Order: C-alpha cells, then structure tokens, then sequence
C-alpha cells in the first residue's frame, strides 16, 4: 500500500465505508468464509440534485428528531505532598532536599490553583438559576 | 519487608506458600505473621493537610 | 460506548496516578529503589550521593506529571465554558445558530447530568417529505409587478398559489399576500396572471 | 544500537511509554480535526452540467475534470505554499484528492439546494430566488434584487477576479 | 493515594447537582424561555 | 559517561514533546473555530457582525 507493507489482507476493487482506518485512503474489515479485506473507502452515495431555473421543492411533512450532545466539564480534584511523596519520613533527604529551594512549593500551588478551577467550572455551568422552580402536580 | 503501618487481623486467604500481597499498583499490603501463620493488612498511618 | 469522553477522561486520570505511583520503584542510577536500605547499608558520604540521584529523579518525574495535569486541565476548561455557553443559549432560550444546536431546526433543549459532565437533548425539527412545483418570481396582472409578501409563488401545472417557504399549505393569491411594483419590463422571467381582490 | 546504553536507560522506568503514549494522542487528533472540519455532509453532491444561474460564473471556484480534480483558485493555493532516528512521519488519513471532493461537495449543495441541505434533505430552488431570499434576510425587500439582477451580477464576477489577481500576485 | 496523594472530594455533591437540573427544566417547562430574562 | 549524555538527550526529547504538546492545543483551537465558522457561515446565513 501506499501506508507501508500490509501482510494478510485481499485487495478488493470496491469502496465502502471507512471501518478501521490505516492512511492515505485505504480501510481494512473483516468480511466475506471471511477475511479481512483492504480497500480505498467511499465518501457517500453520490447524487445530482435536478436543479433546474423554475423548479423548486417543498416539504409537507415533518419529523420532531431528538438528538443527544454529551460534554465533560472536571476533572479529579488531586493534591501531592511534597515531602511525605518524595521522601517520607527521612530527615537525611528532608535536609539534603531543602537545599534546591521552593521548587515542590510551587508544584503545590500549581495544583491547588487546578484544584479550586474545578469547583469554579461546576458552578459557572450549572448555577444559572437563581430559584429553584418546581413542577405543578 | 519493612516499613510503617497499622497491622490489623484481616480475613484474606493465602496460598500455603505465599509470603505477601500486592495492589494493582504494586504495594505491600498483606502480610503472613512468619511465627504463628494469620494474615494482617497494612494501612498506612493517617496524614493530611489542615 | 456513547460515553467515551467521560471514560476516557476517567482513564487518562487514573493512568497519570499509576504511572506516578509506579515510578517510586525505579532506581534511576542509584544502588537499590528503597532509601532505608540504603541507609542501613551506605554509610552517610556515600547515602548523600545514593540519595542525592533519587531526589533527581523523583523531582523530575513529579515535575512531568505536574505538567501533564495543567495541560488537561487547560482542556476541560476550554470545554467547559463550551457547555456554559450551550447551556445558556440553548435551553435558556432559542438559537438560530445552525448546527450549535443539533442537526435540524431548533425547537428546546434539555439537560441532565452526569458524573462528571452534562448531557443535553436537542428537540430538533426536520422537514421530510417533498414536492416539485414550478415557480416564477413575481406575477404581472395589470402591467405592474406583484411580489409575495412572506412566501412563494408556486404552480402544479394548472393553477397558482403563494405559499410559505417551509410548509406546501397553498393560498389563492389575493392583493393582500403580494405586494406591488414597477412594471412587467424590468423582471426576468415573470408570468401573467389574474390576481384576485377581495 | 547500543545493548549497554539500552540496560542502563532501562534504570529509568516508563518515560518512553509516556513520551510515545503522547504523541500517539496528538497524532490521532490530527485526523480528528481533518474529520470533524470537512465531513460535515452526508452525500456527495453534484451540480447540472448546463450552468444557468441567473447571470453569475463559478467557473473559477468549481472543480474541472481535465487533472487532483481542483480548481482553479485551490490550485493557486497549492501553489502559493512550499530522518535516521524514529524520526518518522505519518501519512494523513484524508489525501487531498478526498478533502477536494468534500469541499466540491458543500460547495454544489450551496449553490443548488440554498441552507436546505444543512437542514436535511436537499431542495433545489432557482438561484435567483436564493439570492432573494438572502437579501430579505438583512432587511432589503426583493424587489431591488429582481431589479438590478444584472448589475449584481457584474459585481459578484468582477470581485471574483479580483480575489484571483491578488492570490495569483502576492502570496 | 498513599504518599500524600490525596483525592478531594468535589464541593457540589451529586444531590445538588440534580435539583439544580431540575429547577432548570421545570422552569423550561412551566415558563418558557422568560424565566432566563427576569421573573 | 553514558548516564551524563542520556540525561542530556532525555531532558531534550522532553522539552521537544512539551512544545510539541503547547502546539498542538492552539491547533485545536483554531480548528473549532473553524468548524463552527463553517458550519454557521456556510450551510446558513448568519447575523453576527464581523
Ligand atoms: C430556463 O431555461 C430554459 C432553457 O432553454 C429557457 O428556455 C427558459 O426561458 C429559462 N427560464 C428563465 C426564467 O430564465
């Protein structure tokens, strides 16, 4: 293939949907017994639309989809004991550590600053009511 | 093995041969008493921030 | 397998944690992974270099992980304030941005949570089955031009009506749907015909 | 190529499990965003061959079959712009030649079926009319559309080539 | 989470999370988009 | 002598990826603008100025 070197796979002359893709156009899946073919994948059903200058389509009828739109918004709020992690409970490292600065400090800031921007990502989406509404019975 | 703890009886069943036990992260957290053969869990000693 | 983001935001987490946890278990150049071994069996000159190398290497892997998080974390909050704006201007009211709002006209939205993120439904309108009429812009009836006011003008074959654009729900063309202009000469492609005044 | 200097790297745990492990995740996202930008159309369009479209010429941006079936605008696009150690390139999932069918797409939907085919099923509806339609849109009543059809016309061709002259001259 | 790898728990517990998704759809529901704008 | 030039071009490699990483973040983000240009400003008529 243009990709590289595919090794157990026929070589079929027709295109159809992308299952598992490889590069430079070719897709491979497993059908018919079967085997795993390696083809060039479709885009779509072609189709010429019959335009015209004085033909125009109208609907008379409609459908009322209801599609779904799924979003994360936090993370895990973890912290990181700067000592206790490098090394716990070890005077001879607390003493020979202290000496390259505020370095862990600062990683301790950091997460903390990532830690309370959770908490304010929550609030900013959902708190946008200022009551609580209820449903009549 | 060594280290900090607070050895408490559990109820995990060895094989008559094994010495330890592991976490999926890979740390001690059972031991067989080599002297009389009961198996305690290791939880590490309460820290945390103020 | 629909909620693959939040899995897979689940995941990235717990393997950032993993690999952290696991890289205490690395010698990084030194003698043994454990310092109380260390300790015992170096004396301090030589326990300062063993140390001295753990430190180093812990220092750094703690510092990648640090950076690591700061980056997703940079990400989710870009796409929070994504679910923020969706939020507000799509259940809060109705949007007339295409597609921001789920394939289709959109009619309301609602949302419900989740474990770590929010997942709307997009009542959406989509118009479905259709007809070829013939059209013509506008009508001459006495010389003058006549244009729909809010509509189009549309013909099966045999006679002519003006309809709105989105529903085929034909209305005899009166002198109150079309509005007048200028004369038959300018217009391309006009047709004659009688419009009808109440 | 160094069986010691592997043995004593491997003192140093997972670092390139990690390193290979993050730029796998910026090479997927790559064709992730190629994906979600351009396949936004579910068929594959075509215009009529004849081209009577109220007075206006597209022939500058439509595709034409005698080559990479590009136009002639993306082909002075194409134009304007110009090992031993891992350091390997992957190859994009979408070639050109996809990503040109993609755009002549959109493209003959715009022009034959107006906003419609965003909505659903295409509607075809005379080009004029769109025109029409998109000027009531901004608060300009249709008639000065039907009036000065030509006129508009001219504009829209004249801008045309002046969008070719300045790609074709600076770039 | 044995070396000072602590895991906060997050301040809006999973209860108000739900009444505050309820208050918007029944405001949604009872009243429209004006519920957004005022009272 | 080893170890010093594995430190070295490890440290190296890792500052390539973090750049690597900055990058390809802003590339994300030009490439959603992108799309929401396209879908709302192709496939429709849009109103919001500039
Ligand atoms: C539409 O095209 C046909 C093709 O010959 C032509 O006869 C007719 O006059 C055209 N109609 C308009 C309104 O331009």
């Amino acid at each position: 293939t243009r990709a590289g070197c595919l090794i157990g796979a026929e070589h079929v002359n027709n295109s159809y949907e992308c299952d598992i893709p490889i590069g430079a156009g070719i897709c491979a899946s497993y059908q018919t017994s079967q085997s795993i073919i390696a083809y060039t994948m479709s885009l779509g059903a072609e189709n010429s639309v019959a335009y015209s200058n004085n033909s125009i389509a109208i609907p008379t009828n409609f459908t009322i989809s209801v599609t779904t739109e799924i979003l994360p918004v936090s993370m895990t709020k973890t912290s990181v004991d700067c000592t206790m992690y490098i090394c716990g409970d070890s005077t001879e490292c607390s003493n020979l550590l202290l000496q390259y600065g505020s370095f862990c400090t600062q990683l301790n800031r950091a997460l903390t600053g990532i830690a309370v921007e959770q908490d304010k990502n929550t609030q900013e989406v959902f708190a946008q009511v200022k009551q609580i509404y209820k449903t009549p019975p | 093995l060594t280290g900090t703890g607070v050895l408490t009886e559990s109820n995990k069943k060895f094989l008559p041969f094994q010495q330890f036990g592991r976490d999926i992260a890979d740390t001690t957290d059972a031991v067989r008493d080599p002297q009389t053969l009961e198996i305690l869990d290791i939880t590490p000693c309460s820290f945390g921030g103020v | 397998s629909a909620l693959g983001k939040l899995q897979d935001v689940v995941n990235q987490n717990a393997q950032a944690l993993n690999t952290l946890v696991k890289q205490l278990s690395s010698n990084f150049g030194a003698i043994s992974s454990v310092l109380n071994d260390i300790l015992s069996r170096l004396d301090p000159p030589e326990a300062e270099v063993q140390i001295d190398r753990l430190i180093t290497g812990r220092l750094q892997s703690l510092q990648t992980y640090v950076t690591q998080q700061l980056i997703r974390a940079a990400e989710i909050r870009a796409s929070a304030n994504l679910a923020a704006t969706k939020m507000s201007e799509c259940v809060l009211g109705q949007s007339k941005r295409v597609d921001f709002c789920g394939k289709g006209y959109h009619l309301m939205s609602f949302p419900q949570s989740a474990p770590h993120g929010v997942v709307f439904l997009h009542v959406t309108y989509v118009p479905a089955q259709e007809k070829n009429f013939t059209t013509a812009p506008a009508i001459c009836h006495d010389g003058k031009a006549h244009f729909p006011r809010e509509g189009v003008f549309v013909s099966n074959g045999t006679h002519w009506f003006v309809t709105q654009r989105n529903f085929y729900e034909p209305q005899i063309i009166t002198t109150d749907n079309t509005f007048v202009s200028g004369n038959c000469d300018v217009v391309i492609g006009i047709v004659n015909n009688t419009v009808y005044d109440p | 190529d160094s069986t010691e200097c592997s043995n004593l790297l491997l003192q140093y745990g997972s670092f390139c499990t990690q390193l290979n492990r993050a730029l796998t995740g910026i090479a997927v996202e790559q064709d992730k965003n190629t994906q979600e930008v351009f396949a936004q159309v579910k068929q594959i369009y075509k215009t009529p061959p004849i081209k009577d479209f109220g007075g206006f010429n597209f022939s500058q941006i439509l595709p034409d079959p005698s080559k990479s079936k590009r136009s002639f605008i993306e082909d002075l696009l194409f134009n304007k712009v110009t090992k031993f150690n891992g350091l390997t390139v992957l190859p994009p999932l979408l070639t050109d030649e996809m990503i040109a069918q993609y755009t002549s797409a959109l493209l003959a939907g715009t022009i034959t079926s107006g906003w419609t085919f965003g909505a659903g099923a295409a509607l075809q509806i005379p080009f004029a009319m769109q025109m029409a339609y998109r000027f009531n849109g901004i608060g300009v009543t249709q008639n000065v559309l039907y009036e000065n059809q030509k006129l508009i016309a001219n504009q829209f061709n004249s801008a045309i080539g002046k969008i070719q002259d300045s790609l074709s001259s600076t770039a």
